[PDB]
């Protein structure tokens, strides 16, 4: 039985959007923590072979020098949104000579939400939702911010958030350990801990990626050694 | 203003061009190269308007290279020349015509050495020797006077020198140095630059 | 408001068949029969123009239509489709004439019309024509007789039949007809092969005939057809 | 034009058309690739050796530019399309930018292309996977792979097509810094890997190599036979006088 | 060019000269300026030659389609409409000056059609560089309801006036007579012009032309 | 003028059961000659040639697109093209550019491939066809060529006399034109063979 | 089940199921209430949080200086409509240099939202709106449904468990037209409150307020700027 | 306007005056004619101020997007090519623009002249503007690839200065930038009146 | 609309295109057509399904299309689709010729058509072209050439192959008899006559049932000729007189 991509369920939801939400539950789990000292983003790489170069796995990217993004689900779909976000920030810089607020970027990417459909559309329009969940971590005038976005287009600010397969467990673990006065060190530490809890493989320096954004420092992806120094303090 | 020259021998093509990039009353560049490699055995000497030369030449170049990568073999100098001529002719009555005069030198394994002359109107003409620019008016006759179809490449270089010296003598434009290349069975070879140590 | 279905209505079956084309052919093999004979010095097309009442004005619509001055058409199958194809064929002929200032060769017209027919077996939102065509023509001295089917395929015939009982008409033609026939004899055997099916009294208004010699294509007058239907003349 | 959603989500959150495309890939001739130090080698299995067929016309190892070569597995026609588009883009890169092309760049282009075909109305996913191989300026040798989904990754060695799991396992067990210490050793490793799924021959193996600023080199069956010979010798001078 | 048309008792007489000039040099001495539109409709053409050719051919084609569909003989009003609307659409950039004449179910009809798309229905019309001379002939010697030979004589006289008084005109005279049941496409009517007989024989004998290169190619 | 930018001349002449077509060989840009072997006459089938004078680019381009359409014609239909038909084809091709014309005035010369009846014609830059029973000319020395052809041409000439006539006409007309010449080439075609000659001509 | 999947398909009983299913999307959203005096128009909305470590969803959006909205349903459709309304208001100020009349903006929303409920492959907007405005005819509260229908309300509530609010509002209508701002916002807050179990209640964390009036441009209050409104309510006990 | 740039052993020297006129009237004397595209890319301004500024800003945007996408920084050649290709599409429309793109690259110090006419040439020394002829005179007489840094600075400064002296449409202040491998540094911004007293007495 | 769409450009669960395969089935029920390469030429030989007593025969052939002065093709499947594709092939060849002023290499022509067929398989929602083709030609790059293309836009170069009814058997027979590097036009003709004689359902084999064309190189020009019925009968008689010769030995 085939119906349109813009069909409502009797419950009042779009089948494709819901199925996309389902599609996220297979993605690598990711953790973001917001803190007055900065925002941290951590994600497991999920290497499926020793033959696969893990440095070619980036589930954390720089949107701009003050905004990073962690992605879960269908990475191929995520690349498009990432590029669109970067282009958006650069256009905003060009026009106004000032950086974008994290909420503005997030909103921009969220504008491509339900921009899919069959009839009455361009011949280069999307046929289906993006099967991807995003975590934007940034620093602006309102300080360190962290936002979460899903294929519904609904985006919301979060203090600490987990996306992916082990979303629920990791979120509970986060709730148990988060307070609005942690240090960045405590945040990173916690993230790596919960990540190790939910990851099926043994946590190591070439198995996850971690990035921070602090008010005094641009977006930074942690090196192997910098990761080792942290994993040391398990 | 720009000068090109080509001389075809029995088994080689000799080409030369001035090395001046000029604007207004000043020489802005003195090591400018008018030549474009398009295959292992094809040179495109392009001259004319400011942006049109490089745009057109490079477009043609990348398309020839594309042909090579798509089919495994290279274009013949003839097929190449007719290709550039087709492109130039199609843009002639369009919004964006290209003011370029060009020479195409080449060597085919079958038909041998080839020299093509192209007007900015896209008229294609095969010739034993040709030249572009104001300097041509002072050099062509010399070629007419001294060219024989069996001319050796050594004698070809000597003749070229005669033309360039004539340029040094009568032409009001400076032009102190000249790029010189030669194409044969083995490909494109760079020869020493013909220069006249003014200052 | 309206747009259009952009997918094919004609698709391959697992057996490898284009079902809609064969159903179209079924529609052809259910229409009034038509005969075509190429005869050395000319070509004959004839068909059963049997009405359904005395109220029908048979002097208003025709089945034997001219395409130009030297090409004629008849059909078997659905009328309206045929009418469309007739307009289109005439247009094609005139385009050819505008470009070459030379009357269109019969084979070329057949090829172009056949191309149009093929389009409607692959383009979106349409069914194929339910019509087989018989096309007669005079070009380059020789006479010409073609048939085009709903698939868009065409064949050159010396003689043939289409529509109801086309197989028996075809056999009848294979036996009771051959080359070196003058156009008159051809008309004779054409009305003869149509009579192998025309249930009822075949009058001068029950059938329509068209000829094509090197003087041009034309429809036969009812009078001429009466004289031929006198089993003589 | 045709504006219909072909690739859609299933209730369990799967993209069925993409999965079927991946199946189509899984029905493809086995293709493997390994990266060495100053050499990179790719080899493809069953050439559908009909012998009445011109091998040259059915090679599954193409060159995108002087810098980058590629193998594939899946629907040969789709592969032809993607390959030629990749070539155009390789040249347009040279036009728009004086510098040539990086392997990761063209890999990214191809990947994005496939993804685009997974999310556009009227279109159908490319039923192929590609092994992209090259040497970038700076001299670092690289091997990437793409997928009908649009995902792409770097590898040290990999296989795609029929029995990709088997050859992948073999490569996992055999890839060392001792093997691929010399060109002749890396090529040997590739042939060894391919012969673990092929119908055991040498006339059924195509092998191409790239090295340094040099052009792509395809190996004639004489040289391939020689390598498979030294292989069978070492498979009887280190495996025979032991077991 | 001198073209004219007149309406007589039984139909219409069209007339034209046969000179085609490129600049002030005669290119054609026997140009046909009377064009077929339909079996009952003909059209003389002055102005831009290619434009009159293509316009007249296009309209002929469309009219053949029209009559083929209608099964009837075309009307002159139809030709006039098609021509004038096509021409108006192009705002004079199609240099077709025409004399359109024919016989209908409604009788004989003569229109003059200007390149901008204006038409005039008149018993007698002239177009072309020699039109004023021909018009003089008409305005002097035209009467309504003439007979065939009289009308032919009048038109040929007008075309002659043009021929001998206009540098744009010359050579022969073509007439086209169209009646309710006859079509006399006389071509040409009468050549009042002849090249004088050659006084000399400038014949060159074989070998008088020096040849550098020869190459014989056998065919089949 | 645009037509005088490159110059050149093309002529065709009727014979008995034969026909002739000739052209100069100069390719120049205004006052300057670039080449002396420029082709202006193109085979469009056996016993059917076309001559193109005017702007060199459009000579080459019209020739090429003509060969395009002609090849398609000879493929769709199973026959070589008739002369009238080729003329109508060229006319169509030129009139397609009515408001942005190619600057060439073509000349067609050939024998009916079925019969042997000679055919000649010339066309506008916008494709107005003109058939004659004597001769046709096109080029920068049109008046000259007219002058020669009106005085030399006889009706029923044999191949040799047709040759001598068209050659003398071309030579003497071209020799009074600054932008035409640098050699003359003549194709005389008959039922059985085709003779191609280059004339001894002035080179100034 | 064959009259379920396309908006262009009538049911044999004179209904369109896709429209109704779309209407169901409004009920999935957190409740919101809107009421007017004779001088002011007030939206009160119960925000809503995923987890405790996530902020509460925005419910009130600014359109023009005199017009604001409260959303219920698909947030993407909400932002879509919001941008449409903003653009229309801007257009009106640009061309006429006067603020766009609320009823006309609403009419435009109706026209725009009706269109895809008649075209194949198109879907209704999955969002309900409450619109607060003030113009030459005073304060205004409007309600827009996915059915592209709209209503001029004296007060209204939409979203999950909004029937309670609807009842309360229906009781105290006669008071509203003469209330002062504080009392109006109070009533709105009580209406919003009746949409909750006895366990949970209003906070400065899960309530957004929006006010527009004769002496006040459309303004949004939340966090600590809501406290003056809440700290003035009767601790309604079970 | 008088701008110059030259590359030598130690990088790329970029210098410019600061006068901007509307006819004979001096509209400004505080014009930043050296455009900071990047921390690693310098442009210059000659012709139309708006055209140069806008298009090189667009260039900056494109370069940043490039750095994000490819995880590396654009080359001088690719940047100049990008700019040239962008400007070429408006050829004949009236854009007035003569710029010098200066940077440091894998190929070392890079310097490209880019025209609104379509020119794009690499070279050792360049000078653009109504005073370019005067600057060329002194720059050419003093230029060496083996110049010392202070010598280079003095040369550029003097060339721009003499140019201000002869050219009516050039003056105000001499601004001087230095492009090194680690990026560019704002070297100096001396006023012409000061330089007058420094140089003459 | 979504209801009536047969979904023609869609993967099947096993990862295949159903319409392409079904098209191949249509091809399987078409006139047998084979091609063989040699050292002094290349040839096509095909079964004629247009074999009735009342056919007029006005064309040079039935299943042999001339594409180019150096190239010809034969076809199998739905004939109208073949007319479309052949016309397009001619167009492509003439475009290449207009552009480069030299004949198009055969492989390029084949690829050019195959990309169109592939495009038809990937998007549009149209049925594919129920047609397979055999290409014979000559070029200055690879000399004599034989190609084959399927409705999937998939193509291959062959030294000998067959297409149409009983194609597999013909392929096996060809695998038996072929002669790499030792092939002549005469021998290849014999082989064609043989395989056609065995594969064709209607035995005895009349020239009224077969159609042969050769492509050869004579004096710098390329020659394409369709064998007259007489030559064909000579070949058949030769085949029978060789077959009755090897049967004596027992």
């Amino acid at each position: 039985y085939d119906r349109g991509v813009n069909t409502f369920s009797p419950e009042g939801r779009l089948f494709q959007v819901e199925y996309a939400i389902e599609a996220i539950k297979l993605g690598s789990t990711a953790i973001g923590i917001q803190t007055s000292e900065g925002v941290c983003l951590a994600v497991e790489k999920r290497i499926t072979s020793p033959l696969m170069e893990p440095s070619s796995i980036e589930k954390i990217v720089e949107i701009d020098a003050h905004i990073g993004c962690a992605m879960s689900g269908l990475i191929a779909d995520a690349k498009t949104l990432i590029d669109k976000a970067r282009v958006e920030t650069q256009n905003h810089w060009f026009t106004y000579n000032e950086t974008m607020t994290v909420e503005s970027v997030t909103q921009a990417v969220s504008n491509l939400a339900l921009q899919f459909g069959e009839e009455d559309a361009d011949p280069g329009a999307m046929s289906r939702p993006f099967g991807v969940a995003l975590l934007f971590g940034g620093v602006d005038e309102k300080g360190p911010q962290l936002f979460h976005m899903d294929p519904s287009g609904t985006f919301v600010q979060c203090d600490a958030r987990a996306i992916g397969s082990a979303s629920e467990g990791a979120q509970s673990s986060l709730q148990e350990v988060y307070h609005k006065s942690m240090t960045l060190k405590e945040a990173i530490k916690s993230s790596l801990i919960i990540l190790k809890q939910v990851m099926e493989e043994k946590l190591n320096a070439t198995n996850i990626e971690l990035a921070t954004v602090q008010p005094g420092q641009n977006f930074h992806m942690f090196t192997k050694e910098e990761l080792e120094e942290v994993i040391k303090d398990i | 203003m720009e000068y090109l020259i080509g001389i075809q021998g029995p088994d080689y093509v000799l080409v030369a061009s001035d090395r001046v990039a000029a604007s207004n009353i000043v020489q802005m560049k003195d090591d400018h190269d008018k030549m474009f490699k398009m295959s292992e055995k094809i040179l495109l000497l392009c001259v004319g308007e400011a942006g049109d030369t490089v745009q057109f030449a490079e477009y043609i170049q990348k398309n020839v290279q594309l042909y090579k990568m798509r089919n495994g073999y290279e274009l013949s100098p003839t097929a190449a020349a007719n290709f550039t001529r087709r492109n130039l002719a199609d843009c002639l009555r369009s919004r964006t015509p290209y003011h370029v005069n060009l020479l195409l030198a080449g060597y085919d394994e079958h038909e041998g050495p080839a020299l093509y002359y192209m007007d900015y109107l896209a008229a294609l003409a095969k010739a034993p020797f040709a030249a572009h620019g104001y300097g041509a008016f002072l050099t062509l006759s010399i070629l007419d006077r001294y060219y024989t179809p069996t001319i050796s490449r050594e004698r070809a270089v000597e003749l070229l020198r005669k033309c360039l010296e004539e340029l040094q003598k009568r032409f009001i434009l400076n032009l102190p140095t000249f790029s010189v290349r030669i194409i044969d069975k083995n490909g494109i070879h760079d020869l020493d630059n013909i220069s006249f140590p003014k200052q | 408001a309206e747009r259009g279905y952009s997918f094919s209505l004609t698709t391959f079956s697992p057996s490898g068949k284009l079902v809609q084309i064969e159903y179209a052919l079924a529609a052809v093999a259910g229409g009034a029969p038509s005969v075509g004979i190429k005869a050395a010095n000319g070509v004959v097309l004839a068909t059963e123009k049997k009405q359904k009442s005395i109220l029908y004005d048979e002097r208003s619509v025709h089945k034997v239509e001219p395409i130009t001055k030297h090409i004629g058409l008849v059909y078997s199958g659905m009328g309206p489709d045929y009418r469309v194809l007739v307009h289109r064929a005439r247009k094609l002929a005139q385009q050819y004439y505008l470009v070459y200032q030379e009357p269109i060769p019969t084979a070329q017209l057949v090829q172009r019309v056949a191309s149009v027919m093929q389009e409607y077996t692959q383009s979106g939102g349409v069914r194929p024509f339910g019509v087989s065509l018989l096309i007669c023509g005079w070009n380059e001295g020789r006479p010409y007789l073609f048939q085009s089917d709903p698939s868009g395929a065409y064949f050159a015939w010396k003689a043939t039949a289409m529509g109801k009982n086309y197989v028996n008409g075809k056999t009848f033609l294979e036996k009771r007809y051959n080359e070196d026939l003058e156009l008159e004899d051809a008309i004779h055997t054409a009305i003869l092969t149509l009579k192998e099916s025309f249930e009822g009294q075949m009058t001068e208004d029950n059938i329509e005939v068209g000829i094509c010699n090197e003087a041009g294509f034309r429809r036969l007058t009812p009078t001429e057809v009466k004289d031929y239907l006198a089993a003589i003349a | 034009s045709y504006d219909r959603a072909i690739t859609v989500f299933s209730p369990d959150g799967h993209l069925f058309q993409v999965e079927y495309a991946q199946e189509a890939v899984k029905k493809g001739s086995t293709a493997v690739g390994v990266r060495g130090r100053d050499i990179v080698v790719l080899g493809v299995e069953k050439k559908s050796v009909a012998k009445l067929q011109d091998e040259r016309t059915v090679r599954k190892i193409c060159a995108l530019d002087d810098n980058v070569c590629m193998a594939f597995a899946g629907l040969t026609a789709d592969a032809r399309i993607v390959i030629n588009r990749a070539r155009v883009e390789c040249q347009s890169h040279r036009l728009t930018v004086e510098d040539p092309v990086t392997v990761e760049y063209i890999t990214r282009y191809i990947a994005s292309l496939k993804q685009r075909y997974t999310q556009s109305n009227g279109r159908r996913p490319f039923g192929i996977s590609a092994l992209i191989v090259g040497f970038d300026f700076d001299g670092t040798p690289r091997l990437y792979q793409t997928d009908p989904s649009g995902t792409y990754h770097a590898w040290k060695a990999n296989a795609i097509g029929r029995g990709a799991k088997s050859v992948r396992e073999f490569l996992e067990k055999n890839y060392t810094d001792e093997a691929i210490e010399t060109d002749d050793l890396t090529i040997k490793l590739v042939i060894k890997a391919l012969l673990e799924v092929v119908q055991s021959g040498g006339k059924n193996i195509e092998l191409a190599v790239m090295r340094r600023d040099q052009s792509l080199k395809i190996l004639n069956p004489e040289e391939i036979e020689k390598y498979v010979a030294e292989i069978e010798k070492e498979k009887e001078e280190n495996e025979k006088k032991k077991q | 060019t001198t073209i004219a048309g007149v309406v007589y008792k039984d139909g219409i007489v069209l007339g034209a000269d046969t000179r085609a000039t490129e600049g002030m040099v005669v290119a054609d001495k026997n140009c046909s300026k009377i064009h077929f539109i339909s079996p009952n409709i003909y059209c003389c053409g002055a102005g831009t030659a290619a434009d009159t050719d293509m316009t007249t051919q296009l309209i002929s084609s469309n009219l053949e389609l029209h009559s083929l569909s209608t099964g009837r003989l075309p009307r002159v009003v139809t030709a006039n409409r098609m021509l004038k609307q096509m021409l108006f659409r192009y705002q004079g950039y199609i240099g077709a000056a025409l004399v359109l004449g024919g016989v209908d179910v409604t009788g004989p009809h003569l229109y003059s059609i200007y390149p901008h798309g204006s038409t005039d229905k008149l018993p007698y019309v002239t177009m072309g560089s020699g039109s004023l001379a021909a018009m003089a002939v008409f305005e002097d010697k035209f009467r309504p309801d003439m007979e065939e030979e009289e009308a032919k004589n009048l038109v040929s006289e007008a075309i002659a006036a043009g021929i001998f008084n206009d540098l744009g005109s010359g050579s022969n005279i073509d007439l086209c007579v169209i009646s309710k049941n006859k079509l006399d496409f006389l071509r040409p009517y009468t050549v009042p012009n002849k090249k004088g007989t050659r006084l000399g024989r400038y014949r060159c004998e074989k070998g008088t032309t020096a040849v550098l290169t020869e190459k014989i190619t056998p065919l089949e | 003028s645009i037509m005088s930018y490159n110059g050149g001349a093309v002529m065709a002449m009727k014979g008995k059961n034969c026909v002739a077509i000739a052209a100069d060989r100069r390719f120049g840009i205004q006052a300057q000659m670039v080449t002396t072997d420029f082709q202006k006459i193109f085979p469009m089938g056996d016993r059917l040639y076309i001559g193109l004078a005017g702007l060199a680019t459009d000579v080459q381009t019209v020739a090429q697109r003509l060969k395009f359409r002609l090849n398609l014609y000879e493929l769709k239909e199973g026959r070589q093209i008739k002369p009238y038909t080729l003329m109508s084809m060229v006319a169509n091709l030129l009139y397609e550019k009515r408001f942005g014309p190619y600057y060439t005035e073509p000349v067609i010369a050939g024998l009916d491939p079925k019969t042997f009846k000679p055919f000649i014609c010339s066309l506008d830059l916008i494709g107005c066809p003109m058939v004659t029973d004597d001769f046709v000319v096109s080029g920068t020395c049109a008046e000259q060529m007219y002058g020669m052809c009106e005085s030399l041409w006889e009706p029923n000439m044999d191949p040799d006399h047709l040759f001598e006539t068209i050659s003398q006409a071309m030579l003497n007309a071209v020799d009074r034109d600054a932008v035409s010449g640098m050699g003359v080439i003549v194709h005389i075609i008959e039922k059985d063979k085709i003779t191609t000659r280059t004339l001894k001509a002035r080179m100034d | 089940n064959q009259y379920d999947n396309d908006v262009t398909v009538w049911s044999p009983q004179g209904r369109i199921h896709q429209i109704e299913y779309a209407m169901e999307a409004v009920k999935q959203g957190s409740a919101t209430v809107g009421l007017k005096s004779k001088t002011h128009a007030v939206l009160v909305a119960l925000k809503r949080a995923q987890s405790e470590l996530a902020a509460h969803q925005k419910k009130i959006l600014h359109v023009d200086n005199h017009i604001g909205i409260s959303i219920a349903g698909l947030t993407a459709d909400a932002r879509l409509l919001c941008n449409f309304m903003r653009q229309e208001c801007l257009d009106s100020r640009f061309v006429f240099d006067r603020p766009l009349p609320v009823s006309r903006l609403v009419s435009l929303i109706g026209s725009k939202t009706q269109i895809p409920t008649q075209r194949y492959g198109r879907r209704p907007y999955g969002v309900g709106l409450l619109i607060a405005g003030y113009d030459d005819m005073g304060p205004h509260i409007f309600q827009t449904c996915p059915s592209a229908n709209y209503f001029d309300c004296r007060a209204m509530s939409i979203g999950a468990r909004s029937q309670s609010a609807r009842t309360y509002l229906e009781r105290h209508m006669s008071e509203f037209m003469e209330c002062n701002l504080n009392e109006l916002v109070k009533h709105g807050l009580r209406a919003l409150r009746e949409t909750l179990p006895a366990e949970q209640d209003l906070t400065t964390k899960n309530v957004s307020i929006g006010i527009v009036g004769k002496d006040l441009e459309f303004t949004i209050y939340d966090d600590d700027d809501v406290s003056p409104f809440l700290e003035g309510l009767e601790e309604r006990p079970q | 306007t008088t701008t110059l740039a030259f590359k030598f052993r130690h990088g790329v020297i970029v210098a410019a005056d600061s006068r901007a006129t509307a006819g004979a009237y001096i509209a400004s004397q505080t014009v930043k004619k050296v455009i900071e595209i990047n921390p690693y890319l310098l442009g210059t301004m000659a012709g139309g101020a708006a055209d140069c500024s806008f298009w090189e800003r667009l260039l900056a945007r494109q370069c940043r997007i490039y750095e994000l996408r490819n995880k590396e920084r654009i080359s001088v050649a690719a940047a100049s090519k990008l700019l040239a290709n962008m400007v070429y599409q408006y050829k004949g429309m009236g854009l007035s623009m003569g710029t010098m793109i200066c940077g440091w690259d894998k190929r070392g110090p890079g310097l490209y002249y880019v025209d609104s006419e379509g020119n794009r040439i690499s070279g050792a020394t360049f000078s653009v503007g109504s005073g370019s002829v005067y600057a060329y005179g002194v720059m050419d007489r003093g230029y060496s690839y083996d110049l010392e840094v202070e010598q280079a600075y003095d040369l550029a400064r003097r060339a721009i200065y003499q140019a201000t002296y002869r050219d009516a449409y050039s003056g105000g202040a001499v601004n001087l930038y230095h492009v090194r491998e680690d990026g560019w540094i704002r070297v100096s911004s001396d006023n012409v009146a000061d330089l007058h007293e420094k140089y003459s007495g | 609309s979504r209801r009536y769409d047969s979904r023609t450009t869609i993967f099947s669960p096993e990862g295949r295109l159903y319409q392409v395969e079904y098209a191949m089935e249509a091809i399987g029920h078409a006139g047998t057509c084979l091609g063989i390469l040699a050292n002094d030429g290349v040839l096509l030989a095909a079964e004629r399904r247009n074999i009735h007593k009342l056919l007029d025969e006005v064309f040079f052939s039935e299943k042999i299309y001339k594409l180019n002065e150096d190239m010809a093709c034969s076809v199998a499947g739905i004939t109208s689709d073949a007319n479309v594709l052949t016309n397009e092939l001619r167009l492509i060849a003439q475009r290449y010729l207009l552009q480069y002023q030299e004949p198009i290499p055969c492989e390029q022509l084949v690829t050019a058509l195959c990309d169109i067929k592939q495009a038809y398989t990937q998007f549009g929602g149209k049925r594919p072209f129920g047609v397979s083709l055999l290409y014979i030609g000559w070029d200055k790059h690879y000399g004599f050439q034989l190609y084959q293309s399927d409705p999937s836009g998939n193509y291959g170069g062959w030294k000998a192959t067959c297409i149409g009814n009983n194609s597999a058997a013909a392929v096996s027979m060809l695998k038996q008899d072929y002669k790499e590097g030792e092939m002549t036009l005469k021998s290849a003709l014999a082989l064609a006559i043989k395989v056609l004689n065995k594969t064709m359902d209607v035995s005895k084999l009349s020239a009224e049932k077969v159609e042969i064309a050769t492509l050869t190189r004579e004096n710098g020009k390329t020659v394409i000729r369709v064998l007259k019925q007489k030559e064909v009968e000579q070949l058949i008689k030769k085949h029978e007189e060789e077959e009755a010769k090897a049967e004596r030995e027992k």
